[PDB]
């Protein structure tokens, strides 16, 4: 039932009403992350979230979505709490700037600032997030989603009611909702309730790859924590299931897992010859016309990990050649069982049809993916990977001992022969 | 082997954590973008910072060089010849 209502007012209400689902969700989104920021005002998208989802909720499960590019309210309740759910976000949207004006940010601002730091403190977030910014350097897009402590400490209440007022608007907001309720009572219960200004769509800020290694070496940390990545597919992009393919086939790796020894990609086995790499984590990151196709990894030898970039990037050429029938078989599956597992929780799936709703304004169920997927034939695989890995410039990120991690020209060379 | 310089692992540097470093892949950088002003302005900084050391060196072994030719040159034209004599 993944049926669309628009109301008088052009908000779109894009419910994925399941039966068996365990528990259902409501959540209010407008499209502006971190990419519709600056960095005067960076984080004021997550602080102006926070505020609103700290309000109190009438036994409803409020909680703030970040992300670079939407930014959104969610109430998790049970599937006959549903329409209780939906009428509290129109009052808390309705009453957004109300509730900011008088609302004092000293609290939230710390609470803010403590993510920022404790996204600083763990080494993957800090090293996607440092990729991230490393590619869009220059762009509104490398702005961190939840902001920086200095950034954050500056803002004020002026700062996010112009932030509501640009962006909390009918053409750039979306409802969404999922689990086992009636789509027309949800929907009128938020024509009933919701009460916001009118304006127009905030055009998207462009952002552009810049292929760049940012290195902060930190040599007491006990591992060293490097990802590195190309300019992949974004979202409404033909590929965007093909990237997420072409990650799979290289999938993830953790050495001290049972399934280590026997699991199927080709770099897994080459890693353990030596044990080079205690973990790494392919991925396909995609925003609204952007994406990062890359890996993450964590090595816990000082001296392995030239070894690995080495290998690991001699692994990305055979997306071009010598790319296996089996692989392709393999990532097939195994990225429609990611996809799907993705969107289990009623929450999950919240977040994930506001994402489409908003970013690329139509959304694809399993039933479309799954037939695209299964479309993909080897060919397709390769000619994705000369276009978008072979000799592409690459972007570099590592936190911890990078001592021997090669500098960019070396890695960059191995993704050619 | 407490070689002062180890592999890259451990080159024997010390521990340097707060230090960010930055670069751009050439693949997107100009590789004359400092060529032109370069080559004149800073050639010229270099060589007038470091032409003192060489030219006082230089001034004075030349000057002696040449007060050691020039008396050779008198010695061996006629009007030395005397001086020649007297001298070996």
């Amino acid at each position: 039932g993944v049926k669309y209502t628009t109301l008088s007012n052009g908000v779109t209400v894009a419910t994925e009403t399941n039966p068996a689902a365990k528990t259902s969700s409501v959540g209010l989104f407008f499209g502006a992350g971190s990419r519709s920021e600056h960095s005067h005002s960076n984080g004021i998208s997550a602080l102006t979230t926070n505020v609103l989802a700290s309000q109190s909720a009438k036994g409803s499960l409020l909680t703030a979505k970040n992300d670079r590019e939407f930014n959104g309210i969610i109430a998790q309740t049970t599937n006959d709490n549903i329409t209780e759910a939906g009428k509290l976000i129109a009052s808390i949207a309705s009453n957004a700037v109300d509730i900011v004006e008088k609302t004092d940010l000293t609290k939230h601002k710390q609470y803010l600032s403590a993510q920022a730091s404790a996204v600083e403190a763990d080494p993957k977030s800090k090293v996607l997030s440092h990729l991230y910014s490393s590619a869009f350097q220059g762009y509104s897009l490398a702005l961190p989603t939840l902001g920086t402590t200095e950034s954050v400490e500056n803002l004020e209440n002026q700062d996010s009611l112009r932030h509501l007022a640009k962006h909390l608007v009918n053409n750039n907001t979306v409802i969404a909702a999922s689990g086992n309720f009636d789509h027309d009572k949800l929907a009128d219960a938020i024509e009933a309730n919701l009460k916001i200004a009118e304006g127009v769509k905030p055009e998207i800020k462009p952002a552009s790859f810049l292929g760049s290694e940012v290195r902060m070496r930190d040599d007491t940390l006990p591992k060293a924590y490097i990802s590195i990545a190309v300019h992949g597919e974004g979202l409404n992009s033909p590929n965007y299931y093909l990237a997420k393919v072409a990650a799979a086939i290289y999938g993830d790796f953790y050495l001290h897992s049972t399934i280590a020894k026997f699991t199927s990609p080709k770099l897994a086995s080459i890693v353990q010859e030596y044990n080079i790499v205690e973990s790494y984590n392919h991925y396909s990151k995609s925003f609204s016309d952007t994406g990062i196709w890359g890996y993450y990894a964590e090595i816990a030898d000082k001296f392995t990990v030239d070894d690995f970039t080495h290998f690991s990037l001699k692994e990305w050429n055979r997306l071009s050649i010598s790319i296996s029938e089996a692989e392709v078989a393999r990532a097939k599956a195994q990225v429609k069982t990611a996809l799907a597992k993705e969107l289990a929780n009623s929450f999950a799936v919240t977040s994930d049809i506001a994402e489409k709703v908003l970013l690329v304004g139509h959304r694809q169920s399993l039933r479309e993916a799954f037939e695209k997927i299964d479309a993909i034939k080897v060919n397709d695989v390769k000619e994705w990977g000369k276009s978008k890995v072979w000799d592409r410039d690459i972007v570099i990120s590592g936190t911890g001992l990078i001592e021997d991690l090669l500098d960019y020209n070396r890695n960059r060379n191995e993704m050619a022969m | 082997p407490h070689t002062y310089m180890g592999w890259w692992g451990s080159l024997g540097s010390p521990k340097q954590k707060y230090i960010t470093q930055y670069t751009i892949s050439p693949y997107a950088a100009k590789p004359l973008k400092g060529a032109a002003y370069n080559a004149v302005f800073n050639t010229f900084r270099r060589t007038k910072n470091q032409f003192l050391y060489v030219a006082i060196p230089f001034v004075v072994v030349w000057s002696i060089w040449t007060r050691a030719r020039d008396y050779n040159e008198y010695l061996y034209t006629k009007e030395g010849r005397e001086e020649l004599e007297r001298v070996n």
